[PDB]
């Protein structure tokens, strides 16, 4: 029998994962503060990482990577990219972003394009620095708003892509073969959060990969793999390997895996941009069962075995 | 030359003291009968090894040490052991019944009956020192004597020798080799009482030593002998600068200067490499780069913690064996590229390096193989606070129900001393967090 | 980077390598504490013998 | 560190005689009192239970007490009866009559000072005295009434010494008299306050083990006391043989007793062995561990799954791999975490002794401070209240000067003890 403990009751993903483990008949959920667990589905904040790996006779796994917050916070991510040579100053795939605390770097580069007549529309989206910058004082990230988003028709609809990524204890990087397209239902005027019409062109403003592939073929004579996903795999891999020496648990007394959500936006010229990385993501409703079983298969059962894959291994 | 006095309190301190002084005798060429033919100054001298040894007219070299335990069993084996002649009978002080794993009994009821005698025996050692720099105190967090009596002695030493440095070698409790359920209580009480009276404390987690013996020495069930002999190698590395000629860490004062920028944050992490089994037939000798890089592996540290998720305030590299500075600097440049080593912004990112050419000495019939080079890293990193969080959490679990507290209150202690000690621990954890993030 | 204060001797050498630069109670109160626990311990003992006498 | 042993009453002297019989064989001491053994380990800690007499003769530091001469004349007649010091037989003539009041207040009051004289003489010749070991039953009059009176007297003279008892609890399946619940309830009120550790030896459990597990159809007291003697030898293994823990009565109390009144232990043993029947297959380290935690090996008739373990001490005897014992003991805690309190970390302690008990190559002794012991006290309480609500059989006690209020107090105190075990079961 294996032991596990739940410490984030709002995790739709790991509530699904925990019910899967119990229903295997070889896992038993413990009290939330029982130290003798094999697996910890931990809280999102102040996870007691310093307490893992000190139980004699117990192999301990945790569904979070200590130090992964540096990729999953806007101010730190923007810092991490510019300051790290792996992501190499201004790489091609991250919008120009700046840390301004509620300033000098913004004015120098931005004002060049307000003079130069190239669209100066950073982002709460304005074109006047004072309008938005003085507003935020009522930390924040000032990012260029890409003014030429990819046209999606019928409907002239802006969109964003979410790919779920699982990193196991051995730092294998797994890209779930099923990504989600979150769609804006109303046309664009020269935000796609599903939290903010709905249902007109496709169910619940969620378009899938089999469908978006055919749109790209029929409309644009191209494949999803060739046009977008190749750029996505490169951005995921570059991000997660840059921080691998900082967060890997290869030689640690406890082990980490963690599921991420990557956010991309595709421009008119079919260039892929990184929006944000989310350390606690929620799967699409249709895809929950497939992904949560893949987590158990490759993240949990790999360490705790019992007695065709759904992932793409991003090689490094 | 300024003399240093070693005080070994409780079972753990005494048995670790045995292995340390045994190792010192081998390193300095002193026989179990106290004679050192190496010493051509007969009856005295001011050599570097005279920091730890005094001389008699008969040429016997005597450790400047005192062993104290509230119960006679452990120290009696020292009186009858291989090094019987090494120590003067007055140097070994024993009580009659121990503290029963109770800090209060060690500190208050039983400890108060022997404290005056111990200080007088210590004073006899001090009066044969031309310039006493301070004390090195070996004790456990967990035991009643190692916890309660040590804090009592440290308070009186602060009063009597207020100008002298006090360093600790503290054994942090681990369930793999545990002796008592109330060890988290004893740990918090003794740490709180001793915090301002200690200038530098080297914590050794019994869990780390245990796994190192299993993993790297292939001993399935390590005994106290296995753990202590490995611990003495680390201790010998830390104290070698006091006993041999060198420019780095030559007095106890320098340990605080190099390792301790803030007084409360005075627990440096120790990492030792390489640990190789004597029974390993074929072994490939590791280079300067390999052993230095091992200093940043948590599996070689004396406490298991992640320095990547903390900040450094100081870093010392103590080498023994075939090591030259150009190899050290080339290795450091290499490690800096590949590892997460981040300092606080008000400290320079630099290493203090000391090299002793004679390689580590090993006891014949021991578990460690002879190596051609070794290193002990002393880093002051906030990551060591993980051990404080682990201990404090265990304290909270029991204390929330006042489990076993009646044993302490039964000896005169008050419930408020528990909460007072825990608040100081909570403050210590917060100091570490502010510096670390 | 910069190697400073190299000192050598026949036993070894020591130096510093810098990669980047930076950006008590008295004996009196001891006895007051110890005797205050002693009176509590003696009081609790006297309560025992009083209870036994009943 | 020496211990003073006291056996009182019929039951106390019997299991007491068996205990000296068993451990003397383990230490190589014959009925003459002479050591004829093959190892120095037998003598390393022999001073704990034996005095040294002229010509290297070993004498148990034991005091035999009864208000009736008969059972003690049996002890002298017994196999090891001549080993005991003759001056340590202290007996009355009338007897207690299964009356707690007679043992505590009247008949026992006359003899108590004579016993303390022997206890004092034994104590004076001790270099460092840990405390006292008493064997008695709680259902009779002498061991119950006078045994607790002795415990109170000894605590008065030795308030800083450990008091430890082996207390046999009454069961209607092994019952001499209907008043045993009265005697037991009055005795538990004393033990809750004047002992540091009490091993609860339930006659119901001893009977059930003999009937169900050992397939003994009509078990005698000799069958029952074979189980008690094996348990007492195992429970005292760390005292009698050298170990890494450097173990004593106080450290056991400090580590096992989180709250002063919850000091009533559930002993366990494995392999469960019938008298004379030889065991040819030695057990495996996994088998010992599963049996020792099995409810069917407990000597108190309680279900450990009905409560939670506050602390546990496990003693393994024989030549076995300590790694396997560690793995196996770690396996039980990790497998059954729910029955160990989380607010006492590392509350299970394991010890190993190379010397095995006679007739076995592998043996395991279990000592648990479980909140499930409230079931035993609830059972005594229910039997007590059944008679007390009608004031039945009270005249036996009010005839000796006792008042009803003392019964109400003892009833109330035991129900307080039950509620305290209940409190930490849900904590
Ligand atoms: N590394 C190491 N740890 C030890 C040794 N002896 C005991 N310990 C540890 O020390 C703690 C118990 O402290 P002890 O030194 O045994 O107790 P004490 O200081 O003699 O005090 P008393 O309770 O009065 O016996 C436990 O955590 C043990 O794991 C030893 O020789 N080496
Ligand atoms: N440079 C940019 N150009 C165009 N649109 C942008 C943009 N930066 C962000 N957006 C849009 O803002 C929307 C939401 O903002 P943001 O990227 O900060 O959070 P998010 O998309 O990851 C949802 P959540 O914050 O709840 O996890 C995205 O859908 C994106 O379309
Ligand atoms: C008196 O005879 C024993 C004495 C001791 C003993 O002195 C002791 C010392 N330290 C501990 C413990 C440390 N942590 C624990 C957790 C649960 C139980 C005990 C401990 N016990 C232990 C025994 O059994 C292992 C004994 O045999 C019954
Ligand atoms: N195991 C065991 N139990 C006994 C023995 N004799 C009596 N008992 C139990 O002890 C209780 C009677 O107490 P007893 O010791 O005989 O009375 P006392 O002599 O006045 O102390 C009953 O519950 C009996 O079941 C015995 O020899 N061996
Ligand atoms: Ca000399
Ligand atoms: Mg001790
Ligand atoms: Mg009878």
């Amino acid at each position: 029998m294996y032991t596990f403990v739940v410490r984030d009751e709002n995790s739709s993903v790991y509530a699904e994962v925990s019910r899967l483990l119990l229903a295997t008949g070889q896992w038993k959920r413990l009290r939330k503060d029982n130290p003798r667990f094999n697996l910890m589905l931990g809280e999102r904040n102040r996870l007691p990482f310093g307490r893992l790996g000190h139980e004699p006779g117990l192999v301990q796994l945790v569904n979070y990577y200590r130090g992964a917050d540096k990729l999953c916070r806007k101010a730190s991510l923007v810092k991490l990219i510019k300051t790290s040579p792996e992501l190499s100053e201004s790489c091609t795939w991250f919008p120009e972003s700046y840390v301004i605390y509620p300033r000098e770097v913004f004015l120098a580069a931005y004002n060049r394009r307000r003079e130069g007549r190239e669209g100066n529309v950073w982002i709460l989206i304005s074109s006047e620095a004072s309008e938005l910058l003085d507003f935020i004082d009522e930390v924040h990230v000032i990012q260029k708003y890409l003014e030429k988003p990819l046209l999606l028709e019928p409907g002239h609809r802006k969109f964003d892509i979410r790919s779920w990524v699982l990193v196991d204890h051995l730092y294998n990087i797994y890209l779930y073969r099923e990504g989600v397209l979150r769609t804006s239902s109303e046309p664009y005027n020269s935000l796609t959060n599903h939290c903010i019409n709905y249902g007109r062109y496709e169910e619940g403003n969620e378009m899938f990969f089999e469908e978006f592939n055919q749109y790209l073929m029929d409309a644009l004579n191209t494949t999803l793999e060739n046009s977008i996903l190749l750029q996505i795999k490169h951005i995921i891999r570059s991000c997660l390997m840059c921080i691998e020496p900082a967060i890997s648990t290869k030689h640690l007394h406890y082990q980490s895996f963690q599921l991420f959500g990557f956010d991309f936006m595709v421009d008119e010229e079919l260039k892929v941009w990184l929006i944000e990385v989310n350390g606690a993501p929620a799967c699409a409703q249709k895809l929950y069962a497939e992904l949560c079983q893949g987590i158990v298969d490759v993240a949990i059962s790999s360490v705790f075995p019992l007695a065709t894959s759904i992932f793409i291994k991003l090689h490094h | 030359m300024r003399e240093c006095i070693s005080i070994h309190v409780g079972q753990a301190g005494v048995q670790i003291g045995n292995a340390c002084w045994e190792l010192y005798c081998l390193e300095h060429g002193i026989q179990p009968d106290g004679q050192m033919p190496s010493d051509k100054t007969i009856g005295g001298g001011d050599d570097s090894f005279n920091t730890f040894f005094s001389e008699t007219g008969a040429g016997k070299h005597v450790p400047r040490a005192v062993f104290v335990d509230l119960e006679p069993t452990v120290i009696d084996e020292v009186r009858t052991g291989t090094y019987r002649q090494l120590f003067h009978p007055e140097q070994l002080i024993t009580g009659k019944e121990d503290a029963a794993n109770n800090y209060a009994r060690g500190h208050y009821t039983i400890g108060k009956e022997i404290i005056d005698l111990v200080l007088d025996r210590i004073r006899k050692l001090a009066d044969q020192c031309t310039g006493l720099q301070g004390f090195l105190v070996f004790h456990s967090f967990g035991g009643g004597t190692g916890s309660g009596f040590t804090s009592l002695l440290m308070e009186r030493l602060s009063v009597d020798y207020g100008k002298k440095s006090k360093l600790e070698f503290s054994i942090y409790p681990a369930p793999q080799v545990s002796t008592a359920v109330v060890e988290p209580y004893n740990s918090i009480l003794t740490t709180h009482t001793t915090l301002e009276h200690s200038d530098c404390a080297f914590m050794v987690d019994n869990e780390a030593i245990y796994d190192i013996c299993r993993r790297n020495l292939d001993i399935e069930r390590p005994t106290y002998t296995n753990l202590n002999r490995l611990i003495s190698q680390i201790v010998s590395s830390i104290t070698a600068s006091l006993r041999f000629d060198g420019a780095l860490n030559v007095d106890l004062t320098e340990f605080q200067t190099n390792l301790v920028p803030y007084p409360r944050i005075h627990f440096p992490l120790a990492t030792y490499a390489p640990v190789i089994s004597a029974e390993k037939a074929y072994h490939e000798q590791l280079s300067v780069a390999e052993i230095t890089n091992a200093c940043f592996e948590p599996a070689n540290q004396m406490v298991k913690c992640d320095p990547r998720h903390g900040k450094y305030m100081a870093c010392c590299l103590l080498y023994r064996g075939d090591v030259v500075p150009k190899d050290v600097n080339a290795a450091i440049a290499t490690i800096k590229t590949k590892r997460s080593i981040q300092f606080v912004d008000w400290c320079p990112t630099g290493f203090k390096v000391g090299i002793n050419y004679q390689p580590p000495t090993v006891v014949p019939g021991g578990d460690l193989a002879k190596v051609q080079r070794a290193v002990c890293m002393l880093s002051n990193t906030t990551a060591i606070a993980e051990a404080w969080a682990r201990l404090d959490h265990k304290f909270d679990l029991m204390y929330a129900k006042r489990a076993f507290v009646h044993w302490y209150v039964g000896e005169g202690m008050e419930e408020g001393e528990f909460s007072e000690a825990r608040e100081d621990m909570a403050a210590l954890e917060k100091d570490y967090e502010e510096v670390g993030v | 980077m910069e190697v400073i204060e190299l000192n050598k001797c026949t036993s070894g050498q020591s130096f510093e390598v810098i990669l980047k630069p930076p950006s008590d109670p008295s004996l009196e109160e001891i006895q007051k504490k110890l005797e205050a626990a002693e009176e509590r311990r003696k009081y609790q003992e006297a309560e025992l013998l009083k209870h036994l006498a009943e | 560190r020496e211990i003073v042993h006291i056996q009182a009453g019929q039951c106390g002297n019997q299991i007491g005689a068996k205990f000296w019989e068993v451990i003397s064989d383990e230490h190589g001491i014959d009925p003459t009192g002479s050591y004829h053994g093959d190892s120095d380990l037998q003598l390393e800690r022999i001073n704990v239970y034996y005095n040294e007499a002229t010509g290297n003769k070993y004498v148990p530091r034991a005091i035999l007490v009864d208000l009736e001469p008969g059972t003690m004349d049996s002890v002298r007649s017994g196999p090891f009866g001549q080993i005991f010091r003759p001056d340590n037989f202290v007996f009355g003539q009338s007897g207690a009559g299964n009356n707690w009041a007679k043992g505590h207040y009247t008949e026992g009051a006359e003899l108590v000072d004579s016993v303390l004289d022997v206890v004092r003489k034994e104590s004076e010749s001790c270099d460092c005295l840990q405390g006292f070991q008493l064997t008695h039953s709680l259902g009779g009059g002498t061991g119950s009434g006078m045994g607790t009176l002795l415990i109170s007297k000894i605590r008065e003279e030795y308030p800083d010494r450990i008091m430890n008892t082996f207390s046999v609890m009454p069961s209607p399946k092994v019952s001499d008299t209907v008043v045993e619940p009265y005697n037991a309830t009055l005795s538990v009120h004393q033990l809750v306050e004047n002992t540091d550790e009490t091993y609860c030896i339930d006659n119901e459990a001893l009977y059930d083990i003999c009937f169900r597990t050992l397939k003994l159809t009509t078990p005698t007291y000799g069958d029952l006391n074979h189980l008690v003697s094996a348990t007492m030898s195992g429970v005292t293994t760390c005292l009698r043989f050298p170990g890494q823990l450097n173990a004593d009565l106080r450290k056991l109390a400090v580590n096992m007793v989180p709250f002063p009144r919850l000091h009533f232990f559930m002993p366990g043993f494995a392999p469960l062995t019938s008298r004379g029947s030889q065991q040819y297959r030695a057990l495996t380290v996994p088998e010992l561990t599963q049996q020792m935690f099995d409810s069917k090996n407990m000597m108190a008739a309680c279900d450990p799954r009905h409560g939670r373990y506050l602390t546990v001490a496990a003693i393994f005897r024989g030549r076995m791999s300590m790694k396997e014992v560690d793995e196996q003991m770690l396996n039980v805690q990790n497998k059954n975490s729910s029955y160990f309190v989380e607010w006492i970390p590392n509350n299970v302690k394991t010890a190993v002794c190379d010397i095995p008990p006679r007739g076995l190559k592998m043996s395991a002794t279990f000592i648990g401070n479980s909140t499930a012991i409230q079931e035993l006290f609830k059972r005594i309480s229910e039997q007590f209240t059944a008679m007390f609500r009608r004031k039945a059989f009270l005249h036996w006690y009010t005839g000796e000067g006792m008042d009803e209020m003392e019964f109400t107090e003892a009833e109330s105190n035991m129900n307080d003890l039950v509620s305290e075990y209940q409190q930490y079961q849900d904590a």
